[PDB]
């Protein structure tokens, strides 16, 4: 049951800014991208 | 331009309460946004906050005591260094006109 | 920033008197408007008396008005609460409060700096 | 009867605020010559409440803007989902506006997402509503104000399931219709979409 994940050349890493950090106008374009990404995978999953 | 500077803007009454002093400029008194200013002391108590629309006043009395009339109420864009929603300069009023009816009895005498 | 030390409490009989004093930091004394609070056994914190930074404008609660008289000493960095006609309902821990006021004539009811307190017990 | 004069234009109290403007005081208290026994009093002006000026602006907390307009209701890799039983998603945006000088940030979520059906430009069956409440006098303070009430052709929304399941969890979510449809109805007084009636306002006052 112990498990180690590998950050190799086939691993995507992206920074998630916190709740009060999304109030900047520079991160306003990015935080609306990350929020809609979760509900399309939680409620609908992957098509095809 | 020197303007009387107050220490507290009483909201919903439009009254400048708590006097701090006079003769200070408008740029210096509004460094704290919880303050208020009053030019010429004849009225127009403006807060140091960003220009937002104030609350609508209560309705004016009905223009006739009989049958269908009309009544007004005003709203003043309060604030400084900015424009209200609709390219509106500060100090401009907006009115709304509604038809009223006080009673349905007429010439009682 | 500012620190408050209370003194003057004690066991007074019913009908007697007691005078409290509050020593604050000297370098930041006249900045804060100050007042008096209390906390009885089994109740919330209760506003007692307040005084402005001038000492001219005073404010009191309705339960202590007439009997209590708040005074400000702007030279010895102390305030005083002259408590006359002590009743058994005045048994509480009196806290000295310090809070920033912009005008010199404004009394406050909300304060951000508080002290350790002093014990006042009135018996019958 | 001790004659009282004035002391110093006294020692300064420190400026009681780290931002903007404040009020120090010194006055001139009648302390170096005190009137005693109730004789004469100190003559002049004892008033000094001084405006101290700190050259640092104070923090201002940002306020929320109004909610924006709802985005078009689509679904990924599902062509157009209009007039079908395909649940999609839509978004809405706000703007934290006004935070300057190390003020507090806006408390809350800046995006609002709900599940939707696309009813944009879909023909539907309809029914005529009753007479609405009489509107305001437009234009106010201008030449000839008139009231306006109307009966509009309200569409009959189709009986779709009001909830949808999620893939990851068993808990269900709300579905809410969005769009501007084209309602079909019989005519009333020569109109197909909306019939109104205008009545002028009486006793218009000066503004
Ligand atoms: C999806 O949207 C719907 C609205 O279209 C939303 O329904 C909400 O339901 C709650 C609970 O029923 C409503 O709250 C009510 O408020 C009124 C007063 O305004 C009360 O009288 C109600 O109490 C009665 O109803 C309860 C059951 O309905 C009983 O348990 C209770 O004992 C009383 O009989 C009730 O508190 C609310 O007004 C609506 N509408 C909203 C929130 O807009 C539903 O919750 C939404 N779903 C999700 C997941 O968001
Ligand atoms: C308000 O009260 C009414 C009961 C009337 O006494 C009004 O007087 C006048 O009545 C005539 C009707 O003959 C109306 O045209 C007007 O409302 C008014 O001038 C009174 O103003
Ligand atoms: C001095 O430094 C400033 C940067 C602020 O942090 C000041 O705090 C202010 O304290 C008053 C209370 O008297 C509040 O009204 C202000 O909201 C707050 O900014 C600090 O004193
Ligand atoms: C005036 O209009 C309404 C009151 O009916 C509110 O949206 C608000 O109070 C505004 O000031
Ligand atoms: C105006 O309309 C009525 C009074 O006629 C009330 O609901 C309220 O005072 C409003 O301002
Ligand atoms: C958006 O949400 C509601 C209106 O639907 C209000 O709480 C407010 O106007 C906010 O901007
Ligand atoms: C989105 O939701 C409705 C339209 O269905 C309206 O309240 C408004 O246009 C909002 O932006
Ligand atoms: C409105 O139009 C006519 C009345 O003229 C009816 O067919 C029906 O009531 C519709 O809703
Ligand atoms: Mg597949």
């Amino acid at each position: 049951p112990n498990l180690s994940y590998i950050i190799g050349k086939d691993t995507w890493v992206e920074h998630w800014p916190e709740e009060d950090e999304c109030q900047d106008e520079e991160n306003q374009k990015q935080c609306q991208d990350l929020g809609a990404f979760t509900e399309s995978m939680v409620v609908f999953g992957c098509p095809n | 331009d020197p303007v009387l500077c107050f220490t507290q803007y009483e909201e919903s009454s439009g009254k400048c309460k708590g006097l701090l002093g006079g003769g200070v400029s408008v740029e210096d008194c509004c460094l704290n946004t919880a303050f208020a200013y009053q030019k010429r002391s004849g009225g127009l108590c403006q807060p140091c906050r960003s220009p937002r629309w104030s609350l609508w006043s209560t309705w004016a009395p009905c223009s006739v005591t009989c049958s269908e009339g009309s009544q007004l109420r005003y709203r003043r864009c309060v604030g400084w260094n900015g424009q209200c929603s609709g390219k509106v300069a500060p100090g401009t009023l907006e009115w709304q006109l509604q038809a009223c009816e006080d009673q349905q009895c007429c010439p009682e005498m | 920033q500012v620190q408050l030390v209370e003194s003057g409490g004690g066991l007074v009989q019913a009908g007697g008197s007691l005078r409290l004093s509050c020593a604050a930091s000297e370098r930041t004394f006249t900045i804060y408007a100050m007042g008096w609070f209390r906390q009885a056994p089994g109740k919330e914190r209760e506003f007692v008396a307040a005084i402005s930074r001038s000492g001219e404008n005073t404010d009191y609660a309705d339960s202590v008005k007439g009997r209590f008289t708040i005074s400000r000493d702007n030279n010895k960095n102390t305030i005083s609460l002259q408590m006359n006609s002590l009743k058994p309902e005045d048994t509480a821990v009196y806290y000295c409060a310090a809070g920033r006021a912009i005008l010199v004539h404004t009394t406050k009811k909300e304060y951000d700096h508080w002290g350790q307190g002093t014990q006042v017990t009135v018996s019958s | 009867g001790v004659a009282g004069g004035w002391g110093p234009w006294g020692p300064v109290s420190p400026c009681p605020v780290t931002c903007g403007l404040g009020q120090t005081m010194e006055q001139r208290t009648c302390n170096h010559p005190v009137p005693q026994h109730g004789g004469p009093f100190c003559a002049g002006d004892a008033t000094r409440t001084h405006i101290c000026n700190t050259a640092v602006p104070c923090p201002v907390d940002g306020e929320w803007d109004s909610w924006g307009e709802w985005s078009p209701c689509i679904r990924r890799n599902m062509k157009s989902i209009s007039c079908q039983e395909i649940p999609g998603q839509q978004s809405r945006g706000r703007t934290c506006r006004g935070r300057k000088f190390d003020g507090h940030r806006c408390a809350g979520q800046q995006q609002d997402i709900r599940h939707c059906y696309s009813i944009q430009h879909c023909p539907l069956k309809g029914s005529w509503s009753e007479w609405s409440t009489w509107g305001l006098c437009m234009p106010p303070c201008g030449p000839n104000p008139t009231r306006a009430r109307q009966r509009l052709c309200t569409p009959l929304l189709p009986k779709y399931p009001p909830t949808v399941s999620m893939v990851e969890g068993q808990g269900e979510k709300n579905v809410t219709f969005w769009g501007r449809p084209l309602p079909r109805c019989e005519e009333l007084q020569g109109q197909k979409l909306v019939v109104e009636e205008k009545r002028p306002c009486l006793h218009v006052p000066a503004c």
